[PDB]
RNA sequence: CGACACACGUGCUACAAUGCCCACUACAAAGCGAUGCCACCCGGCAACGGGGAGCUAAUCGCAAAAAGGUGGGCCCAGUUCGGAUUGGGGUCUGCAACCCGACCCCAUGAAGCCGGAAUCGCUAGUAAUCGCGGAUCAGCCAUGCCGCGGUGAAUACGUUC
C-alpha cells in the first residue's frame, strides 16, 4: 500500500475544505470526487458527500473507520443478484 | 512448489528472491 | 493438549510438529526452539519435561494463539462489516477481497458451484 | 505409416553392462527425459537384487524379460456387424515392447516405497515366475487361444 | 449413598498453569490444568494480555497534521 | 471494459518418494542496457533503500541459469504433499494502488488421492521436463506471445475404420 516515507496523501483541495469548518464552523453536506483521499483525523462527524460516477453517497464517518480511503465507503457497483 | 511463495523454486518460479531464495 | 491449547502429534519433529498449533508456523518455529534452545531434530515425543515447558512457556507469551488468535481476525472483518466497506462487502456477500476474479475462478469464496 | 516399413532404432548400448537391452530399459525409467536418474534406480535395483540374489543380475533380467515375453495376444478386428479380438502371433520388436512395458508398469504397480526396490523386485519375480508383470502375459496368451475361432481372421 | 456405584471421593490437589494449588477433593488424588480461576482474565480485574488496545484506530492516525491550514 | 446464482475454450500448479525442503558444487544460449544495465560496500528476516565503481558497451552489467550433482531431513499423513483463501505488517512505482498494481514477511492452509460421457499434441533432438531473453512497459495483475538453449524417450504391424 501507499508508502510511509511518502506521507498520508489527501487531495489538499478535499483538506482545506475540511479543516475549514473545523474551527470556522462545521458541518456542511461536501460532495467530494476524492476517493484516492484517504479519510482524515479532522474530517469526522462531516457529511463529505463523496462521488461514485453518478451522485454523490452521504457517509457520516467516525472513531471507527478513517485509515481508509473515500473509495471505500460509496460504492461503484448496484448488486441485489441474480434472479 | 512452483506455485508456493515460501520457497526457493516457487520463488524461482517467479523471478523474485526473499527470505528463502537469497541474493 | 500437552502444549498450550493443543495436544500436538507425536513421533514427529518438534520444529514442524508446532504447525499443527494455530498461530504457530515454520517461521515461527525455529524462534522458540532457538529461543528455547531445543534442537528441532529431537522429536516431541522424545522432549524432557523441562524442556516441554520452556518451549510451552515462551510460546505462550510473546504471540497470540488458536482462541484468542481468531477471536482478533474476526473483529477486525466484522468491524469492516459494521463500517460496511469494500472488503466488508466482499466479506458481507461472501465474495473474493483481493481485487479477484468474479465471472469465473473464486470457487474457494463461492463453494461449489450450486445450481440454476 | 503408409510410405513404408519405419526403421527400428537401434539404441547405445549402456555404460555398464555393454547392452542395448539394458540401455532400452532405462527409457522406460526415465522419466521427463531424466537419465541419470533412470540410470540410478536401475543400477540401484540392480544392487539389492544382487544382495538378495548372488547371481549376475544382467542374467536375472535376462531371464525375467523372456519370462514377460507374451507369444499370443488379442487384436480387434471388427468384420461386418461386430469387433473381433482376432489373435496374433506377437511380433519380437513388440514382445521386448511388450515386456519392457508391464515389469515398469508392475513395478510402479508395486507398494514399497523406494524406486530401485520395486524395479528389482520385479525383476527377480520373474527370474521365478510370479508377480503381475508375468499376469498380463499370461491373461493376453490365453485370451487369444480362448479366441482360437478367429485364426483364419488373422493377417 | 449405596455402596459399590459411586467412584470414591477423597483428598485432590488441583495444579493450575499458573502455580495455583487448588486443595479441594474429587475422583482423581491428582490432577493438573491449563488455567485457574486465579489466572483466569475474565478473573484477573482486566488482564487483556495482549490487546489493551484503547480504540485509537481510526480517529487517531494522525502521523502528520502537517497539512496546510 | 476486473460485475457474477451459471455454461464452454486456452493455460499455471498440482494431487507426490523416479517426490518436498535446507545448504553446498558446475554446465547454455539468443538477447537487452545511458533520468538504461547496476558492480562492490552497508542498513533490514526481507521486498527494497542508500552510497557508490564500470559500461556510448566481444571490455562493463542484467547474471544466478534450472533441471543435475554431493550431503542431511521428511517414512506414506490431505503430510515438511498443494499454496487457493483470509487477517496482519510494509515496500516500489505512480499525482494519485478504494473498487484496481505487483514484490517482500507472519499466521491461517481450502478444494485435489490421476478425474464421467467426450477430446488434444507430437514421428527425433521431436514429445517430456528444466529454466533463461526480448518486444509491448512508469509499475503491471504475463501461467501470455514471440525466441533462447539444457536433459532427454516410446512407437509406427499395417490402411479396415
Ligand atoms: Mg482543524
Ligand atoms: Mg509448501
Ligand atoms: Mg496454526
Ligand atoms: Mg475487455
Ligand atoms: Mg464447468
Ligand atoms: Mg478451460
Ligand atoms: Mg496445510
Ligand atoms: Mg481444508
Ligand atoms: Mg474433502
Ligand atoms: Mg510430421
Ligand atoms: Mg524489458
Ligand atoms: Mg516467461
Amino acid at each position: 500500500p501507499r508508502s510511509l516515507k511518502k506521507g498520508v496523501f489527501v487531495d489538499d483541495h478535499l483538506l482545506e475544505k475540511v479543516l475549514e469548518l473545523n474551527a470556522k464552523g462545521e458541518k456542511r453536506l461536501i460532495k467530494t470526487w476524492s476517493r484516492r483521499s484517504t479519510i482524515v483525523p479532522e474530517m469526522v462527524g462531516h457529511t463529505i458527500a463523496v462521488y461514485n460516477g453518478k451522485q454523490h453517497v452521504p457517509v457520516y464517518i467516525t472513531e471507527n473507520m478513517v485509515g481508509h480511503k473515500l473509495g471505500e465507503f460509496a460504492p461503484t457497483r448496484t448488486y441485489r443478484g441474480h434472479g | 512448489g512452483k506455485g508456493d511463495r515460501r520457497t526457493r523454486r516457487g520463488k524461482i518460479w517467479r523471478g523474485t528472491y526473499g527470505k528463502y531464495r537469497p541474493r | 493438549a500437552r502444549i498450550a491449547g493443543v495436544e500436538i502429534p507425536r513421533n514427529k519433529r518438534v520444529d514442524v510438529a508446532l504447525t499443527y498449533i494455530y498461530g504457530i508456523g515454520k517461521a515461527r518455529a525455529k524462534e522458540a526452539l532457538e529461543k528455547t534452545g531445543i534442537n528441532p531434530a529431537t522429536r516431541v515425543k522424545d522432549l524432557t519435561e523441562a524442556e516441554v515447558v520452556r518451549l510451552r512457556e515462551y510460546v505462550e507469551n510473546t504471540w497470540k494463539l488458536e482462541g484468542e488468535l481468531r477471536a482478533e481476525v474476526a473483529a477486525n472483518i466484522k468491524r469492516l462489516m459494521d463500517i460496511g466497506c469494500y472488503r466488508g462487502l466482499r466479506h458481507r456477500r461472501g465474495l473474493p477481497v483481493r481485487g479477484q476474479r468474479t465471472r469465473t475462478n473464486a470457487r474457494t469464496r463461492k463453494g461449489p458451484r450450486k445450481t440454476v | 505409416a503408409r510410405r513404408r516399413r519405419a526403421e527400428v532404432r537401434q539404441l547405445q548400448p549402456d555404460l555398464v553392462y555393454g547392452d542395448v537391452l539394458v540401455t532400452a530399459f532405462i527409457n522406460k525409467i526415465m522419466r521427463d527425459g531424466k537419465k541419470n536418474l533412470a540410470a540410478r534406480i536401475f543400477y540401484d535395483a540392480c544392487k539389492i537384487i544382487q544382495e538378495k540374489t548372488g547371481q549376475e543380475p544382467l542374467k536375472v533380467f535376462k531371464q525375467a524379460v523372456e519370462n514377460v515375453k507374451p507369444r499370443m495376444e488379442v487384436r480387434s478386428r471388427r468384420v461386418g456387424g461386430a469387433n473381433y479380438q482376432v489373435p496374433m502371433e506377437v511380433s519380437p520388436r513388440r514382445q521386448q515392447s511388450l515386456a519392457l512395458r508391464w515389469l515398469v508398469q508392475a513395478a510402479n504397480q508395486r507398494p514399497e516405497r523406494r524406486a530401485a526396490v520395486r524395479i528389482a523386485h520385479e525383476l527377480m519375480d520373474a527370474a521365478e515366475g510370479k508377480g503381475g508383470a508375468v499376469k498380463k502375459k499370461e491373461d493376453v496368451e490365453r485370451m487369444a487361444e480362448a479366441n482360437r475361432a478367429y485364426a483364419h481372421y488373422r493377417w | 449413598m449405596k455402596e459399590g456405584i459411586h467412584p470414591k471421593l477423597v483428598p485432590a490437589r488441583i495444579i493450575c498453569g499458573c502455580g495455583n494449588v487448588i486443595e479441594t477433593y474429587s475422583t482423581k488424588p491428582e490432577i493438573y490444568v491449563e488455567v485457574c480461576s486465579k489466572c483466569h482474565p475474565f478473573y484477573t480485574g482486566q488482564q487483556r494480555f495482549v490487546d489493551t488496545e484503547g480504540r485509537v484506530e481510526r480517529f487517531q492516525r494522525r502521523y502528520g497534521d502537517s497539512y496546510r491550514k
